[PDB]
This record gives structure tokens, sequence and C-alpha cells, in this order.
RNA sequence: AGCAGGCGCGCAAAUUACCCAAUCCUAAUUCAGGGAGGUAGUGACAAUAAAUAACGAUACAGGGCCCAUUCGGGUCUUGUAAUUGGAAUGAGUACAAUGUAAAUACCUUAACGAGGAACAAUUGGAGGGCAAGUCUGGUGCCAGC
């Protein structure tokens, strides 16, 4: 079997990338719960947020950073699904997106449209969450719907795909063990890199605030383009601290970037470093 | 278990004429069919050179001839008269295979063509005796050849006619 | 107001030739050849097709004179 | 064997061979250089359907095989050993047919 | 095996550049180089447009990346382009379409072209129906 | 708890679970015994499953020669009685003509005693004589006149010998073991090396003068008046091919 | 109209049972509905309805005939105390489901080998 | 130091399922237990069985069919038409029963379930032909890609 020790260790040979991703601070892996209305994200969310952290989240809004594991954390985003306004730039964004499917339908557009918008713009680590299993007592035909979309959905993205099937909601949360099942694979996500997130400085905003005068204001009248700090926290290649890099941001347009301060983490550290917790801003 | 054995070619113009013979008669599906029924030929007439090649008299060639003669008469390729052991080395795949129950109940009649034999017997309608047997490749016994008769639970036998000729009983009498 | 996906988007077939009735059930295969080769063999030889059917209405498609297909003994 | 055992390996594409050949799908045009992997050297690989050559444009991680020519062409160059045979993961011959979708 | 040593080159680099940026704070963290990775920052911009803080909605993503220094000025761009394979309709030139063509989305106007067997850029009344095409517009 | 490779003459159904069960420790050996379990289970069908095999054992319905032995895995080997009391039943457990434990319905008045060769007659403890057997009931005091490979019939009630078969030249004899198992008759020749391999050779009704391991040999009685019953016409292995002739 | 047809009988008084082998024949029903079989078996014998079981069914290719095991007891009593669980929970007439099932139970008791404390605790 | 799930590079395949019901095994010991073991899920590695259609009726058409290095040979008993008709079905779907430790599957089976039977079979391979179109060569109107 000399031939196939040859013929599989091609499978390691690859375009040599480049990474920078340090290891002493590395960001929330920014995952991006996508897909279509109605069914799934909100829910999926509350679920991850209760066995990450022991507490629940009612009414959740924006970006929520929570950690998972030792040593580093992650990131949820609800994104609409009404909008390629955020579908886009969510995709574009991304690194790891759990992408819901409803089996008692089959597939939807806007997951279809995801998926395409992902496999141009960069493949992010792509994980399918099928819920919505309340399909009949037909174990046959629930193990027909599972197997189709498993071939399907391991013809849109790599084949090989995992693809986690959730039962129905008990009281606002999604059953625990496969939440569990889930969060385990998610804390060994082992992310891959990509020549446009290892190219340009990126960041999620998580706050949002306008220390614009309020006299200033109140005397000009509805009219200023006023000055605006974004709370965030960058991804990527290093944004050049000196003030007046060019940085567009989504669905505006460009600006400069005016003074820019780093701020005490919001998130854990290991303790030996503390030393020597879930985080949900917006809200 | 491996039973059908590619032959020594497959792509040949005197074998391709072959299997569009042997298919378009006796109404077969692919090659596997064919491959199948000449290589269980081929191994049991293997078999009966051996015993040809040693010599009368012994024990195994007397009872052993005994019991291979047995056995193809009982599936009713060989002929009650040649119960020697040469005919079943100059045994032939086209009275091998017209044993099937596809080609049998076409020769019993009831069918009308080959093709409608298979598709009836395959639409589950054929019962030799009390068996429903809802397979083509049978190699039905000499002994079971005359109880080969519509099933009493199907609309050709004698129950209750089928969803079709009750939907439009039901709506031409509406 | 729900979307859906439509036939081509959930086979994910496309651009292919048109293929053939005649060509997806293989018994039907083997037997639309069967049945023009048992028809093509009406020009090589002159296969017996039951017989005299009607009364003799005479060989009704030509006798040629000048034409004899015996194999003859070299 | 003809690049010590394996029967396929990886491969990134340094640039469009002839893509100023005017006739269209021609042996000059239906060629890249890609730069194999396992030793780190120069290779001339034959990709099929001009229409489809654009899938690839630069390292695109492509996926070598050989060619095997049955016959004697027309126009064919020889020389040219290797066809692509997939692409980035997926197979140029599941994209020509446009069953699949290129991913970058 | 080449894989590997390109791997090694790489990897040595960032090392080396790892263990020359272990050294003083001012420079080597926020002059130098600037706010690495992970680093809770707050950004202020003047000139923000009204609309954006008078009706933000919190359920919308703000994405920010920044710019590098070629992709800040305008003109045109030839690009190959392609309609999408179960779009039901074919792109007829001068019709406007919305591009994620990088950071910045935004309706333009192309004009889809071809090489006419290589010697000249003649400009289609339509884009091919299943293959591509150059493809140029004004924008960013 | 190691199986699937049985002694196959119990004849176990493979397709049923994976392993076969192991007989424990007593008067037989391993590969020539049968536990109450390859019995009762699957070669007579009177209990289906295991464990209703352990409650039929349990409720004292069994008594193997002469007392209960409440155990599945209790290697009841050849030549005791098995006596149902329920059913009225009497399994003697003899050999057979192809290698099998053929069974009887012995009558009560046979079922009472029990018979079996000797393997050895040594002086115990405090000079007392005392004989073995081959199932392992040391009885003590014989007649001295019990010889090395000889049989004793017990009497089962108590431990006591009523009578012995003094094997010689010429008295009838049974066989176990070996490839020329249940075979019957005792006069032809009678060889004695040094170190095993020899047997009182056989005469039957087609006179097969055979030969096995004296091991592999043990005695009934007289000839033509044997002390034990003997399944199916007392096997002799004629020929299938001659019974298919004749009849 | 169906019938059913007992052969193989063999008497079992090790269990004080006759253990048979059942042919129902029903020429055009599904099967023979196990509760309904097994009081008109109970009435062609002298049994309970409670004293008497079938459980190995099976129907035959074709539909028609269906062959499977069957049992009758006497003593009810006696039948309790030789049949197993899942035939007696099957009938209704002895039940047992608890709730720690494999896991919630396996970890109960090695945590539970690890407590070596009674109820006296107190911090 | 085994099961399940992972890691083993950035590009890859089973579930962190059920259970002592079977076979056995251990313990004071029928009764407790056993990731020994069994059951289910996933599973184009392999193997076997075979559904995607079957039978009729009608209409015109013949400058038409088919075969053999060529001229020859043989044939409406040859093709195109929803012109069109009713019959039979299981893939499914599903009361129920069956199986089973419980449950799935199969085996049964009432009521549904077919015309483009669209209830949509693929993978290859060999040829063409078409423009107010494109390109290269030259001994016009051509040859090639
Ligand atoms: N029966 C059943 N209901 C579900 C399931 N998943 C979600 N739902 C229902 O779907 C409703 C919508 O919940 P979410 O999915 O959280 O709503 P959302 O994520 O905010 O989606 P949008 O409102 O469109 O933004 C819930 O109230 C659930 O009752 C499921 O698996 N089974
Ligand atoms: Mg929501």
């Amino acid at each position: 079997t000399m031939q196939r020790s040859s013929d599989v260790n091609e499978r390691k040979l690859h375009v040599p990338m480049v990474d920078r991703t340090p290891e002493d601070d590395p960001p929330p892996f920014i995952v991006a719960v996508v897909g279509p209305p109605g069914t799934g994200k909100t829910t999926l969310i509350r679920s991850l947020v209760r066995r990450m952290t022991k507490s629940t989240l009612n009414d959740i809004q924006g970006p929520i950073t929570v950690v998972s594991g030792k040593h580093r954390r992650l990131t949820f985003l609800e994104c609409p699904a009404d909008d390629l306004n955020a579908m886009i730039d969510i995709a574009k964004i991304a690194d790891l997106v759990l992408l819901l499917i409803d089996g008692n339908f089959g597939f939807e557009m806007e997951t279809m449209e995801f998926l395409n918008i992902a496999q141009h713009h960069g493949m992010p680590r792509v994980l399918g969450v099928a819920t919505h299993l309340d399909l009949f007592k037909s174990q046959s035909t629930l193990r027909a719907s599972k197997k189709r979309l498993k071939h399907r959905f391991w013809t849109e993205v790599y084949q090989g795909a995992k693809l986690f099937y959730l039962s129905g909601v008990i009281n606002g949360r999604y059953p625990d063990r496969e939440i569990l099942n889930l969060s385990r694979f998610i804390s060994v996500m082992k992310f891959r890199p990509l020549k446009w997130r290892n190219e340009h400085p990126y960041m999620l905003a998580d706050r949002f605030t306008d220390l614009t005068h309020p006299e200033l204001i109140e005397t000009q009248g509805l009219q200023i383009d006023r000055k605006v700090a974004i709370y965030g926290y960058l991804h990527g290649t290093p944004l050049p601290s000196a003030p007046g890099t060019r940085v567009h941001i989504a669905g505006v347009g460009d600006f400069s970037v005016a003074q820019i301060e780093k701020l005490p983490d919001p998130c854990p550290t290991p303790f030996y470093q503390q030393k020597l917790l879930i985080y949900a801003p917006m809200s | 278990s491996k039973t059908y054995s590619t032959p020594k070619r497959p792509y040949e113009s005197s074998r391709l004429d072959a299997e569009l013979k042997l298919a378009g008669e006796f109404g077969l599906k692919n090659k596997k069919e064919i491959y199948r029924i000449s290589f269980q030929l081929s191994k049991i007439r293997r078999a009966a050179r051996d015993l040809l090649t040693r010599d009368e008299k012994d024990p195994k060639r007397l009872f052993e001839g005994n019991a291979l003669i047995r056995r193809l008469v009982r599936v009713g390729v060989l002929s009650e008269d040649k119960k020697k052991l040469d005919y079943v080395l100059a045994l032939k795949v086209e009275d091998f295979l017209e044993r099937r129950l596809q080609t049998q109940v076409y020769k019993l009649g009831l069918a009308k063509s080959v093709h409608h034999a298979r598709v009836l017997i395959t639409q589950r309608h054929i019962a030799v005796g009390k068996q429903i047997v809802n397979i083509p490749s049978f190699m039905v016994r000499l002994d079971s050849e005359k109880h080969i008769d519509f099933a009493p639970t199907s609309p050709f036998g004698g129950a209750r006619p089928g969803r079709v000729a009750r939907r439009n009983a039901a709506r031409k009498a509406e | 107001g729900k979307r859906a996906i439509n036939y081509q988007i959930l086979k994910n077939k496309g651009l292919t030739p048109k293929r053939n009735k005649d060509n997806r059930n293989s018994r039907v295969k083997k037997r639309k050849k069967y049945q023009k080769a048992q028809k093509k063999l009406k020009s090589v030889r002159a296969v017996y097709s039951g017989g005299q059917s009607g009364v003799y209405e005479g060989e009704k498609t030509g006798i040629k004179k000048g034409l004899t297909r015996s194999v003859k003994f070299k | 064997s003809p690049f010590g055992g394996s029967s396929h390996a990886k491969g990134i594409v340094l640039e469009k061979l002839g893509i100023e050949s005017k006739q269209p799908n021609s042996a000059i045009r239906k060629c890249v250089r890609v730069q194999l992997i396992k030793n780190g050297k120069k290779v001339t690989a034959f990709v099929p359907n001009d229409g489809c050559l654009n899938f690839v444009d630069e390292n695109d991680e492509v996926l070598l095989a050989g060619f095997g020519r049955k016959g004697k062409a027309k126009g064919d160059i020889p020389g040219v050993r290797f066809k692509v045979v997939k692409v980035s993961g997926v197979s140029l011959l599941a994209l020509w047919k446009e069953k699949k979708e290129k991913p970058r | 095996t080449w894989y590997e040593l390109q791997k090694a080159k790489i990897s040595k680099q960032l090392e080396i550049n790892n263990i020359e940026y272990q050294e003083m704070t001012p420079e080597q963290r926020q002059r130098i180089e600037g706010f690495k990775a992970g680093s809770y920052v707050r950004i202020v911009f003047e000139k923000v447009p009204m609309e954006f803080v008078k009706n933000f909605n919190p359920k919308f993503p703000i994405v920010m990346g920044g710019l590098l220094p070629t992709e800040i000025k305008f003109g045109i761009v030839k690009a190959r382009l392609r309609r999408h394979r179960w779009h039901k309709k074919i792109l007829k030139t001068n019709d406007p379409l919305v591009l994620s063509l990088g950071w910045r989305r935004f309706q333009t106007l192309p004009i889809y072209t071809t090489t006419d067997s290589r010697t000249r850029t003649r400009m289609l009344k339509y884009t091919p129906e299943h293959t591509y095409c150059n493809a140029a517009f004004y924008g960013p | 708890l190691k199986r699937l490779a049985a002694p196959h003459h119990w004849l176990l159904d493979k397709l049923s679970g994976c392993y076969a069960p192991r007989p424990s420790a007593g008067p037989h050996k391993l590969r020539e015994s049968l536990p109450l379990i390859v019995f009762l289970r699957n070669r007579l069908k009177y209990a289906l499953n295991g464990r209703e095999v352990k409650a039929i054992l349990m409720q004292r319905h069994v008594k193997v020669d002469g007392k209960v032995r409440t155990d599945t895995t209790y290697p009841a080997g050849f030549m005791d009685v098995i006596t149902l009391d329920a059913t009225n039943e009497n399994f003697r457990l003899v050999y057979d003509v192809k290698g099998r434990f053929a069974v009887h319905r012995i009558t009560d008045e046979e079922a009472s005693y029990k018979l079996g060769k000797v393997k050895k007659v040594q002086l115990g403890k405090k000079g007392v004589p005392y004989v073995v057997t081959h199932d392992g009931r040391t009885i003590r005091y014989p007649d001295p006149n019990i010889k090395v490979n000889d049989t004793v019939k017990i009497d089962l009630a108590s431990g006591k010998i009523t009578d012995f078969i003094k094997f010689d030249a010429g008295k009838l004899v049974y066989v176990t073991g070996g490839r020329n198992l249940g075979r019957i008759g005792t006069i032809v020749h009678k060889e004695r090396h040094d170190g095993g391999f020899d047997l009182v050779h056989i005469k039957d009704s087609l006179d097969n003068t055979f030969v096995t391991r004296l091991n592999n040999v043990f005695v009934i009685g007289e000839q033509g008046k044997p002390y034990i019953s003997l399944p199916k016409g007392k096997g002799i292995k004629l020929s299938i091919a001659e019974e298919r002739d004749r009849r | 109209a169906v019938t059913i047809r007992t052969r193989k009988v063999i008497s079992n008084p090790l269990l004080a049972r006759k253990q048979f082998v059942v042919d129902v024949l029903h020429p055009n029903r599904a099967n023979v509905s196990k509760d309904e079989l097994r009081e008109k078996l109970a009435e062609v014998y002298k049994a309970e309805k409670d004293a008497v079981s079938v459980f190995g069914f099976r129907t035959q290719f074709g539909g028609g005939k269906s062959v499977g095991f069957g049992l009758v007891y006497n003593s009810v009593a006696e039948a309790k105390k030789f049949e197993p669980t899942y035939r007696l929970v099957r009938y209704g007439l002895a039940e047992k489901v608890e709730k720690a099932s494999r896991q919630q139970r396996k970890q109960k008791k090695n945590r539970d080998k690890k407590i070596f404390g009674t109820g006296k605790r107190l911090a």
C-alpha cells in the first residue's frame, strides 16, 4: 500500500498562507446565526448562552460576547433574515456560521443566498443546524428528511459537514443534550486562514455612543453631522494606531478615524495572567 | 458470495449480440442476469467435467452424478430420458434460463407477452400454489410447474377489484 | 409570504443533453433494441414469418431472373 | 509513478499560459503553469474546455492528474502530460457542468 | 519537502517578527504596529451623518474594515462576470446592480464586454447565458 | 467467558448470540461433558431460554444421580442418570453412532444405579483401601480384586458397590472418545504396549476388528447381556449407504 | 373469518405449561390481534386469559397466515411466578418503569460510591 | 487502559443513542450487575433480490425504411401521430395490528396514493448542421481553427 501511503499525504500540501492571529490575546471568533425568518435564531442564542454561562437572556439584541472554555471566548450575532444589507456583510465578517434550516420545510432561499455569498466571498466554517423536527411519528419520514437534507447540504457546502438536528423547544430553550454536543464542537472549532480577513483590519461594533454636545445639537436643530464613538472589538490585521486611517463602516460609506483608545478588556484572560462571564452590551 | 462473474472479455461483437438476443427474447433487465445464470451453468458443468474425467464404477462418480442429475431434473432443465452424466456436459444456457418464472408463466399462458409477464409477477399476482412470488428469477422446479395461477388476493384472481377500477366506478357512478 | 426553493435548485442538476424516456428503464431499452434488430434481419436473410397466411396471393414483392442466392461448393 | 508514487498532486498555478492565443479552444490557449508542491517544481498542465479555463486564476491550489491521449489529434501539442481534474476543492467537470460552486 | 519549507519560512518570519516585537511598549505596541488583535477599543469619527444615530437599530450589525492605500481611489475596474446559474433571467448591459466588491456595497452600471478572439474589446448587448465575460464599471 | 468455539458435539445454534456456556468444575472434563443448560435448552427443548432453565433448576425438579445439584453450569458428563421427578423421566445420557449425547428413557429399576470405569485403586489414609471412578466418586472399601481400568456398579442410594465386571479377554465393552465412538463387542485381540496406544479389539455383528486408546474404552458386562441399555438398535454404524440400499 | 390451529404441543410440568406452535390463518385481514387471539386461545383451551401467552409471531410472505410460539399455563399465580417481567408488562397485570434509566442511574451510582456519608451533612 | 466523541495541518465521514430482552459471566448468589454482549441510528467499502412502466384501439404518411469495401440486396409484415381507451400496481402516505427490553425496519393492511404516469435515471461516448458574427493563412468565390 505504498501507493496509498504516497497518495493520502497529498491532502496536507496546500497553498502557503499567512495568519496574523497572535497567541497572546486572540479575539472572540465571531459566529453568525443566520437563516430563515421565524425559525431558530433567538431560541438557539438563548439556549447557547444558557448552557455556556448558566444564565438566561430575555429580549436579546445586538452582538453578545460570551466565554466558552478556558482560554478564548466567542461572539454571537442574530443576523436579521430580511435584508441582504445585513446578510452580505455578516458573510463578509463572519468566521464560523451556525446556519439554520427547518426540516419541516426543506431548504429556503435566504440560507441559499447566504451560502452562495459565503462561497464567493471566502468560505467560513459552516455548520448546519436542522431544527423544527415536529415532522411526524413516522420515523421513516424523519430519517428521510434528515437524509435528503444531509445530502443536499453536503453538496452545497463541503461534503462531510456536521448537521446537528434539534427537536422541539422545551419552554424557551432547546434540548440541552443537543446544545451540549454542539457547544463541545464550537469549543473544538479549529478555524482556518482567509486572505480578506488576513489583509484587512476589521471590527464588529458592539457598543455605539454619540459623544456630541447636547447644547450644540439643541442650538443647531437636528442638522449636524455629529461625532460618534464606536466602542468595538477589532479582529484581523493590526488597525494602525495613528489617526487619519480611512475606515469604511458598512452601509453609510467610509470615514477617517479621529482618535482611538485601548480599553480594559471586558472578557477573561486566564486567571494567572489576571493575577500576575457573559458580557452582553447594547442591552 | 459473489455469484456473477465478468466473462473472459466483456466488449466483443459476438458477446454483444448474444446478450442482445437473449435479453430481448426472454425479457431480461441487464447483463447481470445472463451472467448469473451463465456462471452457475459453468460451475455445474465444470463440476461435471471432473466426474466425467474420472473412471466409471467409482462411488464418487456414481452417486455424485446421481446427485447432480437428481438436482438438475428437479430444476427441470434435463429431460426424463437423458439421465446420464454427459448430457449435463451438453447442457446450454437457453433451456437453463427458460425455467425462470417470467418465461414460464408466459409459456403457461395468462400473460400475452414476456414483458407483461414480468411486470405482473412483480406487481404481485402469480402464486405457485400458496406462496405469492414477487420475483422473476425463480427457476421453478418441475413438480410445481402446474401450480401457477393468479393469487386469490389479487384482482386478476378473485379478489376485490383494484384501486383504479373502484375509483373509476366511484367517479363514474357519481 | 414565505419563500421556497424551486425544482432545479432542489435537484441541483443542469446543462445536460436531452436524455431519453427509452433510456430510463433498462428493460425497455433492451426491448426497443431487440425489436428493431428483430426487424433489421428482415434485410439480411429472409426469416420464417408463419408461412402462407391468407390464400396464395403470389409472392407479392418481385421475383428476378438473374439472381441466385445459393451458396456453392467452390 | 509520474511524480514519485502518487496519482494526483496538489499544485499552485503561476499564470494562465497563452491568454493571447487568438484561436479559441486551442492547445496553446489551454495551458497553465502549475507549481507542483510535492517537490516544488514547474509543470505545464492542460485544462480542458477554454470556456471553463477561466475558473482558475492564480494560486487556486489546483489538483492535477495525467492526460493519456487515446490516439492522435489535429493540432494538439505534445509535452503536456498533466490535466486539471480538481480546482480548490471542487472538480472542474462539475464546475463546467455548473452543479457545484467554486469556493474562495 | 517544499510545502514544509514554505511553512517553515513564513513561520520563522512570524517568530522573528514577534521576538523583536516583544520590546518596549509605546513604540512596539501602539506607534509602530498599533493594537494587533483582540483589543476593546473606542473609535471616534466626526462628520458622521444624522440618520445613522437618529434611526440606529440594535438588530443590525455594524462592521467596519480599514482601507489599504489602493482602495480609496476611484475610476473604472475590469472584472469577469457570470450570471449566477439559478437566476432566472440574464443581465442586460447598462442595467444597474448592487455589488459587494470588498467592504463597499454599491449600485453601479456595468458594461459587459468580451474580447472577440482576443484582439479588441467590443460591447455586448447582453451577458452570455451560462459562461463568463469581461465587464467594466465605475466604482471603488 | 471465552466461547463461540464450543465442543461441536454439543450442536448449539450459531445465531444464538455470541458466547457458549462454560462448564464449571465437576466430575467430568471440559470437552467430554454436557451441562444442563445445553441439555435443557437445545437438546430436548423443555425450556426456551437459560434463565428459565435456571428457574427449573432452582425449583428442585431435576436431580442428577441421586441429589438435586441446583446449578446451571454443572458438568454432568457421561453415564450418569438424570431423574426428572416430574415427567417420570430417567434421562441416562449415553453416546451414539455419530458422536453426540444420545438420550434414553430409563426404567426406575435401572435408573436406581449407575456404573463407571475406575481410574486407580489406592491406599488412602490409616491403611484404608479406596478406589476412584471416572466421575470422582472416590469410594472406600472395595473388593480388592478391583483392577485398574475396570467398572464397578454404584448403588446410588448409598455410595456402595453392588457388583463389578472384572474385565479380561472377552466381556462386553463400550467405547467413549475417539473416532470409533459408540461400538460394542470385545473379542478379537487384546494388545498391551508400554505407554498406551493399545486396545481390546472389537467384534460386532459385522465383526469389525477395531482399536483405539485404552483410556478411550470401558466395560459394560457379559456378551449379549449388558448392564446398560443402548440407543437406537444398540449402535453399530453399519453404513448409511447400505441402509438406503436395503430399506 | 380467521382460524387458529396449534401444533407441536408438548406438555411441560416442569413449569406446568403447555408449549406449542400457533398457526393463525386469516384470509383477508391484516393480523390476528394478540389480545383477541389470547382470549380465543384461552376459550378453546381451559385457561384464564391471564395464564395464556403468545409472543413469537411473524406473518409469512404474501399475507394470509402467521406463525408464532404459544404458551398456556395453569394456576394464574404460577403464571405470575414464571413468566418474565417484559411479558408480564406487555399484558396488563404487573408494571415496571423506573426513571433512572442508564446515564442518570450510573452517574448516581458512581457519585453515591463517592459519597460514603449518610444524611449527617452540616456545613 | 476499553466505548462513545474529539485532537492528530488551514481542506473533512458513524452516536458523546437504547438496554440487560437474548448468549454468557461474576457475586452472599433465580432477583443485583456487565460500553463483555445485544438493539437502533449513520453507512454506494462490499454482497444478494429488482421498481422507474404493461396491454390495446385509431389516424394519416409512403419523394419510405434497413443492410453490405459501390454500382447490389430485401421489405409497410415501417415510421410518425397526447387523435385514444381503460385495467394493474408499489415508491410513498397512513388508520391499526405485528415485531421488540421499548421503539425503528421488514413481514401484514383498512382509507388515500399516475399520466408529461412532472410520483421527473444517471454516467459517459461518436457525429453533425446553422449567422448580415468573430479570427488566422492565400495562387479571387478558398482552406483551417
Ligand atoms: N415545535 C417547535 N417550535 C419551534 C422550534 N424551533 C422554533 N420554534 C418556534 O418558533 C418560534 C420563534 O422562535 P425564534 O426562532 O427564536 O424566533 P426568532 O429567532 O427571533 O426569529 P425571528 O422572529 O424571525 O427573528 C418559537 O416561539 C418556537 O415556538 C422547534 O424546533 N419545534
Ligand atoms: Mg428574532
